[PDB]
DNA sequence: GGCAGGTGGTCTTGCCGGTGA
DNA sequence: CCCATCACCGGCAAGACCACCTGCC
């Protein structure tokens, strides 16, 4: 086993130059340096503990370091380097599982002052040595003040530009203090078993000795990290022309709210306090005020008129002329109090209620106001998708690299439950093929706007998605109290149709959205809203679907058995003791249970994550087990992946078929892995993109 | 005792007022506003003959308050002929408008 | 019986 | 030229809401 | 919230911060 990290010119995305990289052998507790000429020493290290059959350790390799080495080797010595996944160990990887809990685990460090703030549930290099108490300087810091020595200019990430011995000397340090982390997250006996000294063993036995999950998790962010690679082939153009006719739509709705609604005067500025005049005592109905503190009729020694607006103590209230703006939802309160509306819910911080439910509900008396009303309702349903798509910062167009993809971030282990995060930009929230302008913006992501680099023709897509994934988690946990009744009856048809049929909705989406805001314990009021009705259909439905399967009472009940002893409630919080705070994942790891409402949902939301991590995994692996190569030069790629969904670009249809039948084995294979107590099932589309593979 | 101005009368009442106009740009939910409210009072009395005292309610007449970039209220404008002689913006006392005045007038 |  | 105060930008938070699984 | 849960992200509006202006000493 050997500790490792690299320096470069720049992200992955742009890296041109090998800057240094040094290597702690654990087999002769030395640390060695690599310099820019040293480049082809250092590639050669690394395969050498490779092929002793041994394991290389990074803070977030399998993301950067890794992938950057395979680019620079090639760019800069033209060879090709690839390490094995199974060689490869990341601290990052480590420090998300076993300690997923950072937000609230953090808290005494600062309280207590010993972590610097911007590090907070961070779980960076810099952090992690923080907490671990190696911190001897930022280099980032050390860069800066060189440069206000010399008068120069900082610009963003110029630290790296080039190689010098200060980044030679905080590489060591960034080896130093990754060895630090390895050692302290191999100190976990939950996760690592005390018999065996994890740094002196094969790759072989680290990954059959230690939990499950770390080999899953190992394997999963080493599989998205190739998906990021990859990216989302999207079409530009077609986005680009959607932007043309959402900004048409809204230039004309902002017309004619702005000629219905027009222009007037409120208070901007204001941070004083009005008070009395003659008393002095503040009077905090009226609107902030400033009180100049200088200026008068005349300046200072016929003696020339002093003509700034101000007088020293005479005071006033700032004020701006604004034009209705249906994006702000101070506008449309006011404006709608001024037309008769009286706001029913409140905020806790002193505002009404402006969001969808209210307004589809405000009915006021001039007609002309109540049709302004639906104006506004389309202006913010277009200015989200403006923003989603163009505007703002994360927005798609923002996004697309110049091989036309869209390289969506994936944090692997994100989410509390084992689920994963989304972002720059989030893929796992592209509006619905079944809301306004989501058919448009899921077809602009897909494989056919993706042409072979061989035959040039587009490629096919291939859409796989768990079926009815956690209330089959359900099944399976509440079989020991229902005998597998209803672990048998979810499959008689679709669940949700069988729901939604069985509850009287209107859609099988909504039906979806009912059973799982009722098996999370929504309260009678949000079953309501749910279903569109009020606190009465909602306990009806809460009882039909209770006493039909009354094991989830069971279920819920063992939960509390298993994780709470005794709670007390002061104020707005509960106070809990914990027999145990956390529930055994299907790997094993330890699932922090946030709180007891939410531990049913904490124990099914991990199972199907664990699940999908695991079908994720295996299905590539079935696939290169069948002879097909993963990449674009290849057969097949991963595309995306949203919870329990994976979008693959195949380069021919009979690919994706493939594909499809590998997915639906390989979730075979997770159930029976586990030992499920309930079949798991997938179903699979194929098509050109994403509009048509769901 | 104080002329109220609207939009439709502005351009015949102080643009075209022969005389000295000092109008109040205000609004009922400003505190400023109600401080010199009775001081304008007085001062429309004690220079009846050589000032008029004016007011525009910028709620009630959006269309002229723009014209003059209001920016804080309440906004004491002197035109003289026409033209904007002298501008100064608060809540002034009794003096601090008395010097004000006659030192413009 | 115990299963998590 | 310094000090106090004012002005106009840019950056950062927090609120409130919408999108997905 | 007598609580659906887990997530990201957008705009508005208010403060914080900062270079740089007047005006007085
Ligand atoms: C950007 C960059 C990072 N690195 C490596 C070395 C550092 O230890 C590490 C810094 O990661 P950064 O991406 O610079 O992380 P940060 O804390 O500065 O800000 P953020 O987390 O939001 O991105 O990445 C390079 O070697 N070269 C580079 O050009
Ligand atoms: C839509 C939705 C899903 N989920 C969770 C439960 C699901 O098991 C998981 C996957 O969501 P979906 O894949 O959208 O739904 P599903 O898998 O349960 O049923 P199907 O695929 O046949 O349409 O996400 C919620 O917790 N709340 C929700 O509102
Ligand atoms: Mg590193
Ligand atoms: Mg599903
Ligand atoms: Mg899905």
């Amino acid at each position: 086993m050997i500790v490792s990290a690299i320096a470069a010119n720049a992200l992955l995305e742009s890296v041109t130059k090998f800057h240094c990289g040094v290597i702690y052998d654990y087999s002769t507790a030395e640390y060695v340096s690599y310099r820019p000429s040293d480049f082809g020493a250092y590639l050669d290290a690394l395969e050498a503990e490779v092929a002793r059959g041994g394991l290389i350790v990074f803070h977030n390799g399998h993301k950067y370091d890794v992938p950057a080495l395979t680019k620079l080797a090639k760019l800069q010595l033209n060879r090709e380097f690839h390490l094995p996944r199974e060689n490869c160990i990341d601290t990052l990887v480590l420090s998300r599982l076993i300690h997923s809990n950072l937000k609230d685990t953090d808290m005494g460090l600062l309280r207590s002052g010993k972590l610097p703030g911007k590090r907070f549930g961070s779980h960076a290099l810099e952090a992690w040595g923080y907490r671990l108490g190696e911190m001897k300087g930022e280099y980032k810091d050390d860069f800066k003040r060189m440069l206000e020595e010399q008068g120069e200019e900082y610009v963003d990430g110029m630290e790296w530009w080039n190689f010098n011995e200060e980044m030679m000397d905080y590489n060591v340090q960034d080896v130093v203090v990754t060895k630090a982390l390895l050692e302290k997250l191999l100190s976990d006996k939950h996760y690592f078993p005390p018999e065996i000294d994890f740094t002196d063993v094969g790759y072989t036995t680290f990954w059959s000795e230690s939990l499950e999950a770390v080999d899953i998790e190992h394997r999963a962010a080493w599989l998205l990290a190739k998906q990021e690679r990859n990216g989302f082939p999207f079409d530009t153009k077609a986005i680009e022309e959607l932007y043309v006719e959402l900004a048409a739509r809204r230039s004309e709705l902002l017309r004619k709210l702005t000629e219905t609604f027009g222009s007037w005067y409120q208070p901007k500025g204001g941070t004083e306090m009005f008070c009395h005049p003659r008393t002095g005592k503040p009077l905090p109905k009226y609107p902030r005020i400033k009180t100049p503190k200088v200026g008068g009729i005349f300046k200072k020694p016929p003696c020339e008129l002093d003509t700034r607006e101000y007088v020293a103590g005479a005071p006033y209230t700032p004020v701006e002329h604004v034009v209705f703006n249906p994006s702000s939802r101070d506008h449309i309160q006011k404006k709608l109090q001024e037309a008769g509306w009286v706001p029913t819910k409140y905020t806790d911080k002193g505002a009404p209620v402006v969001d969808d439910e209210v307004l589809e509900g405000v009915r006021v008396d001039d007609p002309e106001k109540q049709a302004a009303i639906d104006l506004i309702k389309e202006y913010l349903m277009i200015q989200k998708r403006i923003g989603q798509s163009a505007e703002g910062d994360k927005a798609w167009l923002r996004y697309v690299a110049e091989d036309g993809k869209i390289h969506g971030s994936v944090n692997p282990n994100g989410a509390v439950t084992g689920r994963a995060t989304h972002a720059f930009p989030n893929l796992a929230q592209i509006p619905g093929v079944r809301s306004p302008y989501g058919e448009q913006c899921r077809a602009a992501f897909g494989a056919e706007h993706h042409l072979d680099g061989i035959t040039g023709k587009p490629w096919v897509q291939a859409g796989i998605d768990a079926s009815g994934l956690e209330l089959r988690c359900l099944a399976h946990f509440m079989a020991r109290f229902d005998n597998g009744e209803y672990a048998h009856e979810i499959l008689n048809g679709d669940i949700h149709t069988k729901n939604q049929i069985a509850a009287e909705l209107p859609t099988r989406d909504n039906a979806k959205t009912f059973i799982y805001g009722f098996l999370y314990g929504a309260g009678d009021e949000k079953i309501g809203q749910i279903v569109g009705a009020g606190k009465e259909r909602g306990k009806e439905l809460k009882k039909k679907f209770l006493e039909n399967t009354p094991a989830i009472a069971a279920l819920r009940e063992s939960i509390q058995q298993t994780l709470v002893e005794s709670s007390q409630w002061v104020a707005g919080e509960q106070q809990v003791k914990w027999k145990r705070r956390w529930i055994k994942g299907l790997d094993g790891r330890k699932v922090h249970v946030r709180s007891p409402h939410a531990a049913l949902n904490t124990l099914l939301q991990s199972a199907g994550a664990l699940i999908c991590k695991l079908w994720i995994i295996k299905t590539e692996e079935m696939l290169v087990e069948k002879g097909l190569k993963h990449g674009w030069d290849g057969d097949f790629a991963y595309m995306a992946w949203v919870h329990d969904e994976i979008q693959v670009g195949c380069r021919t249809e009979e690919i994706a078929q493939v594909v499809i039948e590998t997915a639906q084995e390989a979730m075979r294979w997770v159930g029976d892995h586990w030992n499920f107590r309930c079949l798991l099932d997938t179903e699979g589309k194929m098509g050109p993109n994403w509009a048509i593979c769901h | 005792k104080i002329i109220h101005l609207t939009d439709d009368s502005f351009d015949t009442d102080v643009l075209k007022a022969d005389g000295a106009i000092l109008v109040d740009f205000w609004a009922e939910w400003c505190g400023p506003c109600k401080m010199i409210a009775p001081i304008l009072d007085e001062i429309a009395d004690e220079y009846q003959g050589k000032l008029t005292v004016a007011k525009l309610n910028i709620d009630q007449n959006p269309g002229t308050a723009p014209k003059y970039g209001i920016r804080g209220i309440p906004t004491l404008l002197l035109f003289k002929n026409g033209e904007v002689a002298a501008t100064k913006v608060g809540a002034l006392s009794k003096g601090q408008l008395k010097e004000f005045l006659d030192a413009n007038l | 019986d115990t299963d998590f």
